[PDB]
């Protein structure tokens, strides 16, 4: 039995044509107090994929610990490490799963919900979501906290159903995802502006973005 | 405090023939007010002509589901292998179940196949491992809305022969696999319209001597 | 649940009901409440069905093995025993069950022992057991001799069920008779209340409460 | 909320953030928290969003029915009466005000009332969640008579840091100027205020 | 108080009331009347909380005497059942609601018919052949669905008593010290004295 | 824990340590046993090179096991006891659970059970 | 529910979902949630449902009574006013959560109340269990400047995204567009995208179906 | 302690082609006892018919408030109560005791006799009128009713018709609770005549 | 479970126990013995949780039954006694304690006397003239304290046992059922059939 | 507690005040929250003044047994061991440490470890109950590359104002400095201090 302490909010994600986008912002937050700032919440593992973590960040920082061992071992007695025996997202999920659901069955959880994006060997997209209770499930668009409630009815604005994949471009994707941090920032009270999103295409692999800001912001105040 | 348990909501059911049996489940997936998945399924071939559900905890009934195929596998292994009947492997199940009794899978699970004289079957067990077989059950959020219909249209209760002064009963008999689908689909729809938490799709499970076979339908996404 | 068994001049007569509850929602209509352990022993089963299920055919697999190791029969008294003693191991852990095992052996005659999962274990000829054991009891005990013939002992069990599955919310669906001589346990069918009761109404002239 | 009244050589001005808050989710990011009682006399409101309105309600009708048999009421009149609701009525209230009004006479005053409905008459006033944070730079940096626009510097400054660091606190900067000359309502925008 | 019955048969009511007044580990009393009578044809039993019992039922026992005096004629069994109905129904949603369980068995003179009410503390009206109160419901009920008939006499009214008293004799877990059997008929109300 | 494993098998497909075990009842004093058609009769021989003996506390040759069933033994005493024990254990555990005393095929078994297990368990003889 | 209200050029429009429900289970698919206080003054209501009805009506009967003692049109304000004040008096016990819209001789305007009596004012809001989803197309999609037929595209996609996204959420979108110098116009189902498929079967008993036991003709008449 | 499912007990009412249907369980019940298999759940006020499941105790209540003041309108109104003003009667009511309710919930049915219009309507315990074109449901089986009806139910059935398809809903709803049930009830309504008729079903 | 008393007199030790088995509102069972012969000249009545009572009481039975095999002799009552005080000392302080109230009477061969321990569920035990536990002794102690007298006869101690049953008859808010009465001396343990 | 830890063009520096508590009784009033790991590497102590004693006790023994096997631990090494204790005990704790020390190849570098047990490795970090109040003066004043005498007046400053505010902090401010030099103590007395 555990009380998170220090704290990430919201991870958003979406698959488009290529490949899956995923972002999240750089807060740790401290009960109400928004401690700090330069926390990067999302962890790529090799360079297919990307796990995208909230919750708490103490949890979090062993669960880093643990993709980081992983690729080692995986290193280990493998001439093929960087090649057909490389680490696949879907590996990397069901080994988080695994662990997520035999620590809440023992009854001490990691406080965390994750987003496992990536992209696999076949260049099939991997998008599948898992939390503190062991539960798993996958969608066009997953998110997390306040990203369940305000980002997924924009994302899935643009991709409903999965015949909505193919017709959706990267730029498109991006875009969806850079307005959705936005509206998060407007209305999530443990959101900052600074936030980092990472994009795993099929073709043009890896791309890791720091240091993004949210930008374009309305403020007006109706008249009585 | 931490509580292990949460509700991934949805419903499932199971309608039994002559020489089939169909396992049905509608692919949402949800926790509190939330839509999680449109099409997230929780029916699944296991294997040796059994196909399975268990529905309300989804970590949970995955786990289940994870670990009843693992023992379909040792049963090979260990039986040169034999094939697993469906009452044996219902038999397996509630141990499964059982073996959790003091911190219990949160899942109604049912399983759907053939006998061992080539006879639909349907079993459905209680979150702790008691079973029974039966001819039809409905399992889950939206239980109580379709097994009543189902008492009145698979079981035909409460239907006397007209003119008889309410003394002869409408008589028993299996239904085609077609108006079994039928009665699928109008309990799914009709579930969908009055559960909060069933909807987007169903995938129902159809299984004959000859294998499983699949088919989808949209169901209402509100 | 209602369950009841008695003894009298021609053996015993073991009946159930059939229903199965979740709070006020009606899980099943057709459970089987009576498990048969060999052809000489019968257990019921009232309380946590899972509970009552799992641990009266773990009894089966019990006494299968005592009289592979004993080449006998075992006693009513020592499986009802081997049940007690499982139990009591449990006691406190919140294992819920109402059963009774009943049977014949040379040595003991037609017998029955009433098990519960707080460890009771009774010898008696006569038990109700379940959430509508009092209108059970209250049609068994004012109709009840010794001398009962097989027919009528066979209806009073069917009667007492039937009271029970007519008043008691959690207990209905159909009636399970069976009677224990030395010969063994015999089956003597399934009883839909549905039809059940506007037969015994209309033939026995009874349940005038309710509108004809 | 973080609010902060402060009084300077030509009055004194009123400063809030715009969030109102349910839990983690807001509800207003353009909330206007600072209040009119009376012509020159404001209020910031923190605590309960009800309760405080349904004071200020109450407040501003007493002034008015003041006005209208004794003249301009003076800025303690006004805090006395939001004392007397606060004070009174303290068990069934989550309202933290701060009073801040101009006479011609007194000039600029500032007073706040805290839960239990106590007054306090200050120089400069900090209230609500996010003030904790801002004490330690509040009272580095305040200095008595200042000029409107080292004032106004001050209160963007604080409400800035007040902003950035609790959660329950953001949105734009709404002030509130009372002078001899009237009132002037002034509004900063994050993009301005966040990278001081 | 606990055990209170009653059983209407085709010419009487009949009610049957437990004797014991049980307070801790001590049986106080073990020949107490758990019954008045609001007018010559109508006879209320009552069960219940302690103090709440008695003083309910002199509480209408002395409105009905009151009305019988006023208008110079008798209320009839339905009409004293909802007036009791009322009375137990304004109850339930007092700062302290009475928590008493009542039968009121009359014959209705206009009719020429026994009457039977069954009430309980929320106000709770039901007209039946035969009612209880409390567990004893839990064994008289099917009891009496098995042996009562319609058309029985106040003779075999009293046989069908004395299987229900036996059972409850038998089964219940407490000594209620036996029963106070009081019959209502054309030609009112009368104790058996020796049950 | 010792754990050697003593009751080995030889080259010829014996267990010496069982067989060396047989020679300690064959030095052990006499026991015979006869059953007639209504009865058992346990007779045992006591050696006499033992005057000086105080035969009311003696540890008499045959035990009873319960009220209806005996024991007489040949071999090692201190190893006698070890086994009426076992034996008078088993069978008050079996009136506990059966509700019925032992039959003397059961108790037998039971006796001849731990016999057995003491040769092929490690560390014992 | 979902509820929305949008301001725009010469006015002010708001909208609603129309489910409602207990529990997980829909009790009404099509019920009204937009309120008439007075003829241009309208109300959207979530929350308590009983609560929101009545604390609606007693405010629009008062505010008739004032309409007729001053001889003028009712004001948003003194709708608003008595509203929040009610609101206040029952601290929260009366769960209505309102979205107050209207035109008057001063304007048009826009305002929402909280059940424990604090009103806000904006150009765009949302209250209700879908109010993020509805929120999140608002915050995406709202500008200065609207016109009318913009405003009620943007309240009606809010009120989409609750629809599909909240559980709480479904069935229809109601519209009410409130315009300067104009009758307000009610736009009873706007949108009804979840109109339910053809049932695969009809469920028509044969006559004589049902066992009966009496029958009698009952007196209506005196 | 769980004051709308002590007793138990069902209501449903549905909608035909110029006609309306209302029917309910007969039992009463303390928690598993079963009390009383007589125990009528729907009552009528002229040609205005009003069903009430819940606590028993407030069903008597409210029927005998609702004759007291639909008695009183008609005396001064001239006419016989209307089903939609009886509904807003039924609400005004209700709501009247907001914190400290009727534990009640009732189902008006009825046919406007000016317009000819069939009419049902249901409410909470607390005065929420729930409109509706199909049908209405109410009691401890709700669940079960709203299965069967959504299920069953299609619109412009003839009286005949309406009778089967009610009873049927009712009946199969009721067998799967405990509380509901020990006979059944069912009240055909056309403009100028009604026909009740009481169901065989199980008795358990 | 609830009733049982013992009485130590001239010659022998008397223990009466309830025969009532009672669950909830239904009592199961009237024919109870609620006693287990320890020894030939040793006897144990017992009272208390369900289960625990019957478990405990065989548990007990069977370690004296084994010293008496091992030993071929008969432990004293006092040293019987003494192991149960022992067992239920350390059962106290166990994760799930046996919550059972016991009586020990016995017949010293040694000592030509009868002996009469009461032990409650703590491990407490007291040598007694007469002994109760539960609600019992709250009526049977101070009548023993005015009736009883150390030289009485075996036929003494039953009339002085039958008013005893009597007051709790009479008082007592539960129907036990009658007792089951045994008489411990210097012939071993014999059951009074008619009582 | 108020404590602080600052890196700077030397090295780093770490302050505390001397306050401990129980309820609002002050236990000890000169207390040493500033606690040696190793040589170079020290530790501020906020929380459970029992825990924070028991794990610096741990990580004392722990970096000297690494010291006699593998030779002088980098700072980060001791925050690991910190953040180990930390972490996996975090039902059992209530310990908010800095670790701060000087390495010749890294310079000053400071790690924070709250309540959970995560690790920050940050420029400057604060922490205790006093900390809250000079959040907003702390990012305001704080700049990359000080000096030692700015960085000294930085610290002198802010938990002045923490202790002004915060009643669970005060007495003494005491420092240490952590540069190539070497290891020096300062002192700072609430008669300099408070009237800055
Ligand atoms: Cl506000
Ligand atoms: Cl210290
Ligand atoms: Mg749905
Ligand atoms: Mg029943
Ligand atoms: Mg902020
Ligand atoms: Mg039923």
């Amino acid at each position: 039995t555990q009380q998170p302490i220090v704290t990430g909010t919201s991870v958003i994600s979406m698959k488009y044509d290529n490949g899956v986008i995923i972002a999240a912002d750089n807060l740790g937050s401290y009960g109400s107090l928004l401690r700090f700032n330069g926390v990067e919440r999302l962890i790529p593992v090799g360079d297919n994929t990307v796990v995208g973590i909230s919750g708490d960040i103490s949890d979090m920082q062993h669960i880093e610990r643990l993709l980081k061992d992983l690729v080692t071992e995986n290193a280990y007695d493998n001439p093929l490490a960087d090649a057909e025996e490389a680490l696949e997202p879907s590996y990397i999920f069901e080994y988080l799963a695994t662990v997520m659901y035999q620590r809440r069955s023992k009854m001490n959880p990691l406080w965390n919900a994750i987003i496992v994006a990536g992209v696999q060997s076949n260049g099939d997209q991997f998008l599948r979501y898992v939390n503190l209770l062991g539960v798993t499930y996958s969608s066009p668009t997953l998110a997390t906290g306040f990203g369940a409630h305000m980002a997924n009815p924009l994302l899935r604005k643009v991709v409903d159903r999965e015949s909505d994949i193919p017709k959706t471009t990267v730029q498109v994707a991006e875009e969806a995802i850079v307005n959705a941090m936005r509206v998060l920032y407007y209305r999530d009270a443990r959101s900052s502006r600074n936030f980092s999103l990472a994009i795993i295409d099929k073709n043009t692999g890896l791309t890791f973005k720091k240091n993004l800001q949210v930008e374009n912001m309305k403020w007006d105040f109706a008249k009585d | 405090q931490f509580n292990p348990y949460g509700d991934n909501g949805g419903t499932i059911l199971g309608i039994a023939g002559e020489d089939f049996a169909v396992l049905a489940g509608d692919t949402r997936n949800i926790t509190d007010y939330s839509i999680n998945s449109r099409y997230e399924p929780k029916v699944f071939d296991c294997g040796d002509n059994i196909v399975m559900s268990a529905n309300g905890f989804a970590a949970d009934g995955d786990a289940l589901v994870k670990r009843f195929k693992n023992s379909v596998k040792w049963y090979h292994f260990d039986h040169n292998d034999k094939k697993l009947s469906i009452n044996s492997a219902a038999r397996n199940i509630q141990h499964l179940l059982y073996g959790k009794r003091f911190f219990p899978y949160y899942v109604h699970t049912i399983i759907a196949g053939l006998d061992e004289d080539g006879k639909g079957a349907v079993y459905s067990f209680d979150p702790v491992g008691s079973y029974e077989r039966e001819q039809c059950r409905a399992g889950g959020a939206a239980a109580s809305l379709i097994m009543p219909f189902l008492d009145n249209q698979v079981n035909f209760k409460n239907q006397y022969e007209p003119g008889t002064n309410g003394k002869v009963k409408k008589p028993l008999k299996y239904l085609s696999v077609e108006e079994v689908i039928k009665l699928v689909r109008d309990s799914f729809t009709s579930a969908t319209e009055r559960h909060i938490q069933v909807g987007d799709g169903l995938e129902i499970l159809i299984v004959t001597k000859d294998g499983v076979r699949k088919e989808f339908y949209e169901l209402k996404r509100d | 649940t209602t369950t009841l068994a008695f003894r009298f001049q021609g053996g015993i007569i073991v009946a159930v009901d059939s229903r199965a509850t979740a709070g006020n929602w009606v899980a099943s209509q057709t459970v089987k409440k009576v498990i048969e352990i060999n052809p000489f022993l019968l257990g019921t089963m009232a309380g946590g069905a899972a509970d009552c299920q799992f641990w009266e055919t773990w009894l089966g697999s019990q006494c299968r093995l005592h009289e592979l190791r004993e080449k006998e029969r075992i006693s009513v008294a020592a499986a009802s025993k081997i049940l007690s003693n499982l139990v009591y191991q449990y006691k406190g852990a919140g294992l819920s069950m109402g059963t009774m095992i009943c049977g014949y052996t040379r040595k003991e005659g037609p017998t029955i022992y009433y098990v519960d999962s707080d460890g009771t274990r009774l010898k008696g000829d006569i038990f109700c057991v379940g959430s509508g054991q009092t209108f059970a009891y209250g049609v068994l005990d004012s109709n009840y001799k010794w001398d009962l013939s097989v027919e009528d002992a066979l209806y009073l069990g069917k009667r007492s069920i039937l009271a029970a599955a007519h008043r008691d919310a959690y207990s209905g669906g159909s009636v399970n008779l069976y009677h224990v001589t030395e010969d063994g346990w015999i089956y003597h069918g399934n009883h839909d209340v549905g039809e059940l009761f506007w037969k015994v109404k209309e033939e026995e002239g009874s349940f005038n409460n309710v509108i004809g | 909320t973080s609010i902060m009244a402060v009084t300077f050589k030509d009055g004194v001005i009123l400063g809030a953030d715009s969030r109102t808050t349910t839990g983690a989710y807001i509800a207003n990011r353009v909330t206007d928290k600072l209040t009119r009682v009376h012509d020159k006399i404001w209020c910031c409101r923190s605590g309960s969003a009800a309760d405080t309105q349904a004071i200020a309600d109450i407040v501003q009708y007493h002034l008015e029915l003041y006005t209208s048999q004794y003249g301009t009421p003076s800025t303690e009149t006004a805090a006395s009466v939001f004392k007397e609701l606060c004070y009174e009525n303290k068990d069934n209230l989550t309202a933290g005000i701060i009073v801040a009004g101009y006479d011609d006479k007194n000039k600029g005053e500032v007073y706040t009332i805290p839960l239990g409905g106590s007054v306090h008459k200050l120089p400069y006033a900090i209230a609500g969640s996010g003030s904790t944070f801002i004490y330690g730079y509040c009272d580095k940096n305040f200095r008595e008579n200042m000029s409107k626009e080292e004032t106004v510097d001050f209160i963007k400054h604080s409400l800035s840091q007040a902003i950035k660091w609790d959660g329950s606190s953001g949105g734009v900067i709404r002030m509130v100027v009372l002078t001899a000359a009237g009132v002037e309502r002034l509004i900063f925008y994050p993009d301005e205020y966040e990278q001081l | 108080m606990d055990i209170i019955l009653g059983i209407r048969v085709q010419d009487s009511v009949i009610l049957a009331s437990s004797k014991a007044v049980t307070r801790g580990i001590s049986v106080l009393k073990d020949s107490d009347d758990k019954t008045r009578q609001l007018s010559p044809h109508t006879l209320m039993s009552f069960a219940g909380e302690a103090g709440d019992t008695v003083q309910f039922a002199e509480y209408i026992q002395a409105n009905i005497q009151l009305y019988s005096i006023r208008e110079d004629y008798e209320l009839s069994p339905q009409a004293v059942s909802s007036f009791v109905r009322q009375e137990l129904a304004k109850s339930i949603r007092s700062r302290r609601p009475y928590q008493v369980n009542v039968l009121i068995g009359g014959y209705d003179k206009k009719k020429n018919k026994p009457e039977l009410y069954q009430i309980d503390y929320l106000g709770t009206k039901v007209e039946l052949p035969y009612g209880a109160h409390g567990y004893s419901g839990f064994y008289t009920f099917s009891l009496l669905d098995h042996h009562y008939r319609p058309d029985m006499t106040t003779e075999e009214g009293l046989d069908l008593l004395k299987l229900c008293v036996q059972e409850l004799e038998k089964r219940m877990p407490m000594d209620f010290k036996g029963v106070i059997v009081k019959i209502v008929d054309k030609d009112g109300i009368r104790q058996v004295d020796d049950f | 824990g010792y754990d050697r494993a003593l009751s080995i098998f030889s080259p010829d497909g014996h267990i010496f340590q069982v067989e060396y075990a047989l020679e300690a009842v064959k030095r052990g004093t006499c026991a015979v046993g006869v059953k007639g058609k209504n009865c058992v009769v346990l007779g045992c021989e006591r050696r006499s090179t033992l005057k000086l003996q105080d035969t009311r506390i003696t540890p008499s040759k045959v035990s009873k096991i319960d009220s209806h069933v005996v024991l007489s033994f040949s071999g090692l005493n201190a190893d006698s006891r070890i086994l009426i024990e076992k034996a008078r254990v088993e069978a008050q555990s079996h009136r506990l659970t059966l509700e019925d005393p032992v039959t003397v095929e059961y108790l037998t078994r039971y006796v001849a059970g731990v016999q057995q297990r003491y040769t092929q368990s490690g560390g014992v003889r | 529910t979902t509820i929305v209200g949008v301001k725009f050029n010469n006015g002010v429009v708001i909208a609603a979902d129309t489910r409602s429900t207990q529990g997980p289970i829909v009790a009404d698919k099509n019920c009204a949630k937009l309120h008439r206080i007075s003829p241009k003054i309208w109300c959207a209501g979530a929350g308590t449902a009983a609560d929101t009805e009545a604390v609606t009506q007693l405010i629009g009967s008062n505010i008739e009574l004032h309409s007729l003692y001053t001889s003028r049109e009712p004001r948003v304000v003194s709708a608003l006013q008595m509203l929040k004040q009610h609101l206040f008096k029952y601290q929260g016990h009366i769960g209505a959560y309102l979205i107050v819209a209207g035109v008057d001789p001063t304007g048009s305007h826009l305002f929402s109340i909280h059940a424990h009596g604090s009103t806000d004012v904006g150009y765009y809001l949302s209250l209700g269990s879908g109010s993020l989803a509805a929120m999140a197309v608002l915050e995406s999609h709202w500008k200065q400047d609207l016109t009318k037929e913009e405003a009620i595209k943007l309240a009606s996609d809010a009120i989409q995204a609750g629809i599909w996204n909240d559980l709480g959420s479904g069935s229809n979108v109601d519209v009410c567009v409130m315009e300067i110098g104009k009758d307000a116009e009610y736009l009873r189902n706007y949108l009804t995208p979840n109109v339910r498929e053809e049932k695969q079967k009809s469920y028509k008993f044969p006559r004589g179906t049902t066992a009966v036991l009496k029958e009698s003709i009952v007196n209506i008449c005196d | 302690s769980d004051p709308s499912s002590i007793n138990g007990g069902i209501v449903v009412a549905m909608t035909g082609k110029d006609c309306v249907a209302i029917a309910c369980d007969l039992r009463l019940g303390s928690q598993s006892l079963g009390v009383s298999n007589k125990f009528e759940k729907i009552f009528h006020y002229g040609h205005v018919f009003l069903g009430i499941t819940g606590l028993a105790t407030d069903v008597t209540t409210l029927n005998e408030m609702f004759r007291y003041k639909t008695n009183l309108y008609k005396l001064k109104e001239e006419r016989a109560i209307e089903p939609e003003t009886f509904t807003q009667l039924v609400s005004s009511s209700l709501y009247e005791r907001r914190f400290g309710p009727y534990f009640v919930g009732p189902v008006v049915a009825g046919i406007n006799s000016k317009s000819g219009k069939p009419f049902i309507a249901g409410f909470d315990l607390i005065g929420c009128i729930d409109e509706a074109k199909d049908f209405i449901v109410s009691g401890t089986a709700s669940d079960q009713l709203f299965g069967m009806c959504e299920s069953l139910y299609e619109p412009n059935l003839e009286p005949e018709d309406l009778f089967e398809t009610i009873s049927q809903a009712l009946l199969n709803a009721a067998d799967r609770d405990a509380l509901s049930g020990w006979g059944a009830v069912v009240y055909i309504i056309k403009k100028d005549e009604v026909v009740k008729r009481y169901l065989k079903m199980r008795q358990d």
